[PDB]
RNA sequence: CUUGAGUCUCGUAGAGGGGGGUAGAAUUCCAGGUGUAGCGGUGAAAUGCGUAGAGAUCUGGAGGAAUACCGGUGGCGAAGGCGGCCCCCUGGACGAAGACUGACGCUCAGGUGCGAAAGCGUGGGGAGCAAACAGGAUUAGAUACCCUGGUAGUCCACGCCGUAAACGAUGUCGACUUGGAGGUUGUGCCGGCGUGGCUUCCGGAGCUAACGCGUUAAGUCGACCGCCUGGGGAGUACGGCCGCAAGGUUAAAACUCAAAUGAAUUGACGGGGGCCCGCACAAGCGGUGGAGCAUGUGGUUUAAUUCGAUGCAACGCGA
RNA sequence: GCCCGGAUAGCUCAGGGUAGAGCAGGGGAUUGAAAAUCCCCGUGUCCUUGGUUCGAUUCCGAGUCCGGGCACCA
RNA sequence: UGAGCCUUGAUGUGUAGGAUAGGUGGGAGGCUUUGAAGUGUGGACGCCAGUCUGCAUGGAGCCGACCUUGAAAUACCACC
């Protein structure tokens, strides 16, 4: 905000695997606070795609995420009435949250059974490239590549 | 502003001293002065609140 | 087509294109690009990333002439007077020689009438 | 009679004026060589130019206008104004020592002369710019601002015109009255010491409604001239004079209002400037506006549909 | 009547071993807007038929239509 | 500087495949110290994979039918 004094709040890790990443996953994937619900979702989801995989669950989850992780975005900025759509640097921390947004995101909108079926689905799409979020990863790039001129 | 590059010295640095040069030589200022006509008015009017705003 | 080795650049950089020529010593021009023909329309076409795209552009257009000496003359004062020079060097030239030959005159004719905007 | 006023001897500085010549940079046009798909313009575009070869680049030629740097609240002139270099003609200012005339002085109604730019007549000239005009945009409209073109004019010779915020909004001449920091240009004595002319900034007494002026007075006095008498009507009508014309100069009345005005003070506002704050934006999550029902209100209906709140700050409000 | 060239997307259109470029239109990144950008999407016997050839939008014949120069014009 | 006209030398990897092999063909012998396999090196062309090409060193081998193709190997040769 205009203080700058904000911090940074800490996570609970995941119970059988350790990893505050599956932690804030689950996060992105809860609504409504129902967090039991969805732990069961994302547990059946990486346990079908560690067997149709057959690497684990954890490797094959950060591999199907790095598809998915822009290193660059857009930003608006006035300066005379028209606005400039200049190409910025992407935090890793917002790279994964993105990742992570486009991935549920992505997961909901298909025509399949149940959630865990979509998301493990979508989640493999992703680990070899012909998901709808690798599809706006490169939306994205492409977007930000072609005003690389407003780069200041 | 005619820089002659001399032996092995490296690109940046002959650029650096052909935009020095053309800083010290007033190109771009002079350029831009003659964009557009300004009265003789306009002219004394200025120089003269340039001089009272410098003193 | 000939083999000539040493030729001179111009560039004319003002504040809505920039154009980029070849030619050799005596004045007979070979390759020619500019920053409106390399894709960039409106204001994109006034900035320093355009003005080296087409010296890049240029410079891959005269392949066929075994350039291995450049000087350089620059007149104008668009944004595209460095970036230029720059994507020049690096395409593997030899900058012998820069030059600013922008006109200046030394009174000459009235200028137009300034904008009321 | 010599102190005011003027003449003479030597010198200094200067865009002061009239005439003629010449140089360099640049824009435009003309002819030719290389070379190929754009150029130009804008907030974004379009009109416009280009494959009949443009824009870019190089060579040669024609023509007109103005003089980059030096350049400086620097200089010259009564004012308007004056800026490359060179020659011819010519006006004024100041400085040092001496000589000469002997009040020959100051101001000035009527009169006469000069007087930016635009404009008018005749004859040339025309690169650039650009009223009028045409087209493209923006807009609710756009007889404008912005873009592409573009004719009088801008330039020269002669002749009219006689007006500007022609302003220091401060008539000319003379005498007297604490200081400081500079600029420019002469001169005497030994880098220091003085002494004249013009000029920029601050400031004391004093003056002023205040702002401010302040030895270059808006301070204290003397001489002469011009001008003012509430705001509109109106610097207008009629008459005279001047002009080719546009118009200039002198200059009212009826009627109407109780004010019009100057300087400064406190706030408020600004599509003025600086610094800050708030789920105010930016990043996210979930909603309303669509559907069915609950409830309040507006409106219409009725014998009555009781009364109040009814921009944010009324409408699941008094209830 | 003869000769000369053509028939390809919704439009304009280049091309013996294929169907191609741009815009039109639709959605969404997208902002109050045309911009402006990104993303795809189709948009096909290559006029019809027949004929060679390992198959022809391509070469050949006959037809439908467009345009040009001619000829008949008693 | 245009148009036709001969002679030469190149030029032509849909997909098979050692092979940037067009229609056609008498037809597996030419080539070879008339210095030849393979070379350093000059150079051409090129859907850049590969075709063409002088000299030098070097010294004398490549080689036709062979299996994939619609076809054979510019082994000489001729028709376009
Ligand atoms: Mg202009
Ligand atoms: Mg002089
Ligand atoms: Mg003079
Ligand atoms: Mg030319
Ligand atoms: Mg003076
Ligand atoms: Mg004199
Ligand atoms: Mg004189
Ligand atoms: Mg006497
Ligand atoms: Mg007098
Ligand atoms: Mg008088
Ligand atoms: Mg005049
Ligand atoms: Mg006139
Ligand atoms: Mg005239
Ligand atoms: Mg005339
Ligand atoms: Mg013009
Ligand atoms: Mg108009
Ligand atoms: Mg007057
Ligand atoms: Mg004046
Ligand atoms: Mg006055
Ligand atoms: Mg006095
Ligand atoms: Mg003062
Ligand atoms: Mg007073
Ligand atoms: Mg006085
Ligand atoms: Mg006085
Ligand atoms: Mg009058
Ligand atoms: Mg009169
Ligand atoms: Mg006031
Ligand atoms: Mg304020
Ligand atoms: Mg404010
Ligand atoms: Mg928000
Ligand atoms: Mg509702
Ligand atoms: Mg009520
Ligand atoms: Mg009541
Ligand atoms: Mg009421
Ligand atoms: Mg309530």
């Amino acid at each position: 905000p205009r203080r700058r004094v904000i911090g940074q709040r800490k996570i609970l890790p995941d119970p059988k695997f350790g990893s505050e990443l599956l932690a804030k996953f689950v996060n992105i994937l809860m609504v409504d606070g129902k967090k039991s619900t969805a732990e069961s979702i994302v547990y059946s989801a990486l346990e079908t795609l560690a067997q149709r995989s057959g690497k684990s669950e954890l490797e094959a989850f950060e591999v199907a995420l790095e598809n998915v992780r822009p290193t660059v975005e857009v930003k608006s900025r006035r300066v005379g009435g028209s606005t400039y759509q200049v190409p910025v640097e992407v935090r890793p921390v917002r790279r994964n949250a993105l990742a992570m947004r486009w991935i549920v995101e992505a997961a909901r909108k298909r025509g399949d059974k149940s959630m865990a079926l979509r998301l493990a689905n979508e989640l493999s799409d992703a680990a070899e490239n012909k998901g709808t979020a690798v599809k706006k990863r490169e939306d994205v790039h492409r977007m930000a590549e072609a005003n690389k001129a407003f780069a200041h | 502003p005619v820089i002659k590059v001399r032996e092995n010295e490296p690109f940046d640095v002959a650029l650096r001293r052909f935009k020095r040069s053309c800083e010290k030589a007033g190109v771009l200022a002079e350029v831009r002065r003659r964009e557009f006509y300004e009265k003789p008015t306009t002219e004394r009017k200025r120089a003269k609140a340039s001089a009272v705003k410098r003193h | 087509r000939k083999q000539v080795s040493d030729g001179v650049a111009h560039i004319h950089a003002s504040f809505n294109n920039t154009i980029v020529t070849i030619t050799d010593r005596q004045g007979n021009a070979l390759g020619w690009a500019t920053a409106g023909g390399s894709g960039f329309r409106g204001s994109r076409k006034s900035t320093p990333f355009a003005a080296q795209v087409a010296a890049e552009r240029c410079a891959d257009a005269v392949k066929e002439y075994g350039i291995k000496n450049l000087e350089v003359m620059v007149k104008g004062p668009g944004p595209g007077r460095e970036s230029t020079i720059r994507a020049l060097n690096a395409a593997g030239f030899r900058i012998t020689n820069i030059t600013d030959v922008t006109p200046i005159p030394h009174x000459g004719c009235r200028p137009p009438k300034k904008r009321r905007v």
